[PDB]
RNA sequence: UGGUGACUCUAGAUAACCUCGGGCCGAUCGCACGCCGGCGGCGACGACCCAUUCGAACGUCUGCCCUAUCAACUUUCGAUGGUAGUCGCCGUGCCUACCAUGGUGACCACGGGUGACGGGGAAUCAGGGUUCGAUUCCGGAGAGGGAGCCUGAGAAACGGCUACCACAUCCAAGGAAGGCAGCAGGCGCGCAAAUUACCCACUCCCGACCCGGGGAGGUAGUGACGAAAAAUAACAAUACAGGACUCUUUCGAGGCCCUGUAAUUGGAAUGAGUCCACUUUAAAUCCUUUAACGAGGAUCCAUUGGAGGGCAAGUCUGGUGCCAGCAGCCGCGGUAAUUCCAGCUCCAAUAGCGUAUAUU
RNA sequence: UACCUGGUUGAUCCUGCCAGUAGCAUAUGCUUGUCUCAAAGAUUAAGCCAUGCAUGUCUAAGUACGCACGGCCGGUACAGUGAAACUGCGAAUGGCUCAUUAAAUCAGUUAUGGUUCCUUUGGUCGCUCGUACUUGGAUAACUGUGGUAAUUCU
């Protein structure tokens, strides 16, 4: 409709098996576009399945006519799971991390170094 | 200090890396290698900052650990391996070859070379010594030592070596009237012809170099790399041909390029 | 050790003698016919003019064939001609020394919005700038001290997202229409 | 009497408006009087003026903006 | 007779008028070592938590100008409050120091 | 043989030596498996020596503030030099043995001081200067004070060890343990300085390492140190007051304009805030983008210092009467206070403005 | 912006200082709506420290008889994942602070032809004329018995 998408600095990174580009999103009177709709429009643009497009770093200009971000389109989902940061895969729901703070891990590590042997595994 | 240092502050880094101020506190700190810390480009900076093949250091680590980058014909998996002057970088997946030679402003330039030009390199010879059983040995500017060099080769000459075997294919002597590139000091990046050498015993010799446009500049003897036999180089030169334009002429070139296209 | 920078400048200078009748009248007059908020804006513009004068009189002492005099003089002259404070035919350093603070105060965005008929007064122009009713060819500008170039003069359009501009009515008109 | 070195000085509190805010054995913050170590233009032997009493200022007590704890 | 006074505070307002009357009487009689603690910072959303902590410090600063507020929500905040109460310089009241009580 | 500017350099030849507290000459591990029991191609880990890299350490020349109420200093117990050695990674009084009597000084030695880590640099700046640099970059030093070590390539290491001195912890009284000038935090000291928060996503570092770790570092919190941008109104009609223009000698007349001032009306526009969503991000917050609500006393109320002169702005009014006080200085106050305390008005800067001190 | 003003005398002219004036840093007082950056227990005490954290580390490639789990196929030495522990490396970098220090440190300039070096990179690694189709003894981890009020003790 009235929200449009262009890709500026295209580059075919064969070393990490992807295509990387700068994304300019035009939405004259709407909010900042959610990354899901940008992903579907990029999938329609480049004739790919939409779960291999990873977009990030969108900053909307003052006044609100344009937003600029970065994106990459991988060859498959396997190269995506190999070459992407964990947090972006968790943004897409493909990765999950343990729910533990640094304090618990650090105090646990300092606790089990007062103990020598298999009893190290008995510290909870 | 109590031992060797392992960190490099970002503002203490060499200026020809062109690292900015606000990205981090630290600079990549080139590991020990054939090239000096102040006179090298690490693989992380070349792959990330220059070629833009990567955005972060972990991405450069992924590229390196897939065994894609080759330096001087050998695979390097160190992100901070010091690549220096005349070094050939081969990326076989993208089919690219580069030779790290200086831009006229004094910085390493992204210079693409033909694949058959990537089979050799030039090395300025640092010292010659007769080792045991009377065997002559040759040490070049990138820590390459060669047994049995040609007897006519002396110090401050240049050898062209094949990268597959590491043997001397040819050599160029340090004579008046030969082509050279300046590899240090203020005139760094300039390509000219040798006109003089002012011998000061107990001190540094002086090579006066004349440019293709008629401009003369002196350097120390250690700052000269002979790259050509008389007038033609044995390598491929960058977009600039070694001529340093004054800031007025560079301004005029900028205005003319803006006027013709735009 | 941080990844922070601490480069910053003061952009004005307070006067040496605080209470001067002629000076107070001059700055109050400049505030009057230029719609300025306070004295600090006069001091800011005077500081930039003083910097340009200092650069010009430092360059003028060099020999007229000096490469640095040529390069920096041409750069300063082109920067002054670009924003419309010097004419295209008056490119010499003496004409830089002859400049006045009214020439720089004329080139503000508030003054230009007043001049091009988008506003009824200079204070209306300031209020109109600050309320996001004005753009410069694509970009809404909030800053009344936006110095307008010569290629931005014919491009001060009038903010197609505003009730005064493109046509969506404002808050007060929308609430008043709902009363009936 | 100053806390940090035990030296006794004479500080100037402005008026009976403010003097009645100082009782005996209160902790007062004292400044110089203004002439960099020189005396007041009328009263001799004093170079200091009281700025705070009971960790609250004399100006906020004179103007009624605050009260001092005892 | 007390050695420390723990003043409890509202997260939203500073104090009631009853609290202001009590504070006037306590200031006039003489304050020993005091510590300020806020009770209800956990119920609010976090953006409102930070903003209301700012507003509460602004409101209280006209009577306690340089005093750090604490929080009383959990047992570990209680432990930090108790440790703060133990190690703190003691304001000395001149009247009760001379007579026995 | 080869090199240098110069070797007692490198290389060569001879005669030997070659340390058990011992010098190299591979009893190591993975992946594809294949050719004529045999041959094998990729790597990993070591490995005496040489070169290289990162340096380190000792030297050369020149360059430092105040002080003569510091004018002579050093020399058994090394001060200056010579010979041989010891020790050292190496040059060397580094040390030892034997000799010489030297070495420094009004061109300021020696001694003392410093509110002295040095430098890049910072403030001010006509020109010349003066003051500062604990502090993120480089170098040095130290881990409560000294001293001695182990391991290691590298430490006289202190988030290593052993003593003594000063502190201080636990105790069943026999014993054991310690070092926040790391990050938070506390006490004390003071005029004087932040959270016992989140994370390795960025910058890089380390390790056997694409995978682990990092209070280095990043992100939030406090933060009027300081620097930048920038609201607190704008417009229209009406009513008075001026200035221009036309006709008038003039007074006067102008739906003749322009500009102000409102105890006068009017709807138009927006942020401050409240609060969906998106974006941001490691996850957030903030900013930016957008719905909804959100202004006439637009109470959604701008302060801090002043009004005799210097120095801009009152000889107004009420109170006090050399008192209370103000006042950087000159001065005001003793019954008509331009200066004290207030009301009103005015002035200067403005989200800032006074005061103390250091310094230009 | 190469700048002055007030104060001694009855009055004038002056030497001369004090006071004013503008910046910069620390503290402080009153006030404070928005937003971008941003210093921050240095001065006094290189004073003293509760508690928590700040240095650890595994690849196909040193050592795997912990069923701690685990597909086989069923004599296949060890399939594979892997705690522990031995071994190797790092812990000498970073961070903090400015007490000492007055030709000392440090800056520029030179020298190592007077020295040392983990690592990286390159060379060298049948150059020696003299049980090997594989050598020996232990010690952790594991199992079991314990001592002390207490320890990262053993």
């Amino acid at each position: 409709d009235t929200v449009t998408i262009r890709t500026r600095k295209f580059m075919t990174n064969r070393l990490l098996q992807r295509k990387q580009m700068v994304i300019d999103v035009l939405h004259p009177g709407k909010a900042t576009v959610p990354k899901t709709e940008i992903r579907e429009k990029l999938a329609k643009m480049y004739k790919t399945t939409p779960d291999v497009i990873f977009v990030f770093g969108f900053r909307t200009h003052f006044g609100g006519g344009k937003t600029t971000g970065f994106g990459m389109i991988y060859d498959s989902l396997d190269y995506a799971k190999k070459n992407e940061p964990k947090h972006r895969l968790a943004r897409h729901g493909l990765y999950e991390k343990k729910k533990t703070s640094r304090k618990q891990r650090k105090e646990r590590k300092n606790r089990m170094k007062k103990v020598r042997g298999t009893a190290k595994a008995n510290v909870g | 200090a109590r031992g060797p240092k392992k960190h490099l502050k970002r503002v203490a880094a060499p200026k020809h890396w062109m690292l900015d101020k606000l990205t981090g506190v630290f600079a990549p700190r080139p590991s020990t290698g054939p090239h000096k810390l102040r006179e090298c480009l690490p693989l992380i900076i070349f792959l990330r900052n220059r070629l833009k093949y990567a955005l972060t250091g972990d991405e450069v680590k992924k590229i390196c650990m897939q065994r894609f980058i080759k330096i001087d014909g050998k695979v390097r998996t160190d992100i901070t391996y010091p690549a220096g002057f005349m070094d050939v970088i081969s990326i076989d997946k993208t089919g690219e070859n580069f030779r790290l030679i200086y831009d006229t402003k004094g910085r390493f330039a992204v210079h693409r070379i033909t694949p058959e030009e990537a089979k050799y390199k030039l090395c300025k010879v640092r010292k010659i010594f007769v080792g045991t059983k009377g065997i002559p040995h040759l040490v070049t500017h990138d820590a390459r030592t060669i047994r049995y060099p040609d007897p006519l080769i002396k110090v401050n000459d240049t050898i062209q070596i094949d990268l597959e075997t590491g043997k001397i294919t040819d050599f160029i002597k340090f004579d008046t009237g030969n082509l050279c590139m300046v590899t240090g000091g203020a005139n760094l990046g300039r390509i000219g012809v040798i006109t003089n050498r002012e011998r000061h015993p107990g001190s540094f010799d002086v090579v006066h170099v004349k440019d293709a446009n008629g401009n003369s500049f002196a350097t120390r003897l250690s700052n000269i790399f002979v790259i050509g036999k008389g007038n033609k180089p044995w390598i491929s030169l960058p977009r600039g041909k070694g001529i340093r334009l004054t800031i007025a002429e560079e301004r005029d070139k900028r205005l003319a390029a803006k006027q013709s296209s735009g | 050790p941080v990844a922070r920078s601490w480069v910053c400048r003061k952009t004005y200078v307070t006067p040496r003698r605080p209470f001067e009748k002629s000076r107070l009248d001059q700055e109050l007059k400049l505030i009057g016919e230029y719609g300025l908020r306070n004295k600090r804006e006069v001091w800011r513009v005077k500081f930039t003019l003083a910097k340009i004068r200092k650069a010009a009189r430092e360059l003028l002492t060099l020999d007229e064939k000096d490469p640095r005099r040529l390069f920096e003089g041409n750069a300063l002259l082109r920067r002054l001609v670009r924003i419309g404070v010097l004419d295209e035919g008056k490119m010499k350093l003496d004409y830089i020394l002859g400049l006045k603070i009214e020439d720089f105060l004329e080139r503000r965005l508030q003054t230009q919005v007043f001049k091009l008929g988008l506003a009824k007064s200079i204070h209306h122009a300031r209020v109109l700038i600050r309320q996001r009713h004005i753009r410069v060819r694509k970009q809404v500008v909030n800053i009344p001290s936006f110095i307008v170039r010569l290629d931005s003069q014919k491009h001060i359009d009038f903010s197609l997202r505003s009730p005064y501009g493109g046509g969506r009515p404002g808050r007060v008109k929308r609430k008043n229409a709902k009363k009936g | 009497q100053l806390i940090k070195n035990g030296k006794k000085i004479t500080a100037f509190v402005p008026n009976d408006g403010c003097l009645n805010f100082i009782e005996e054995n209160d902790e007062v913050l004292v400044a110089g009087f203004g002439r960099k170590g020189h005396a007041v233009g009328d009263i001799p032997g004093v170079r200091f003026k009281v700025v705070k009493v009971a960790n609250v200022s004399l100006l906020a007590l004179y103007k009624g903006k605050k009260e001092r704890p005892r | 007779v007390a050695d420390t006074i723990l003043f409890l505070l509202d997260p939203l307002e500073g104090w009631d008028s009853t609290g202001d009357y009590c504070l006037s009487c306590l200031f006039a009689q003489g304050l020993p070592t005091y510590t300020l603690a806020v009770q209800g910072i956990s119920g609010l959303p976090l953006k409102k938590q930070i903003d209301t902590r700012k507003k509460l410090s602004k409101a209280v600063e006209k009577r306690f100008p340089h005093d750090k507020l604490l929080l009383l929500d959990t047992q570990q905040e209680a432990g930090m409050l108790l440790r703060q109460l133990a190690n703190q310089k003691q304001q000395h009241l001149a009247f009760r120091d001379r007579r026995a009580y």
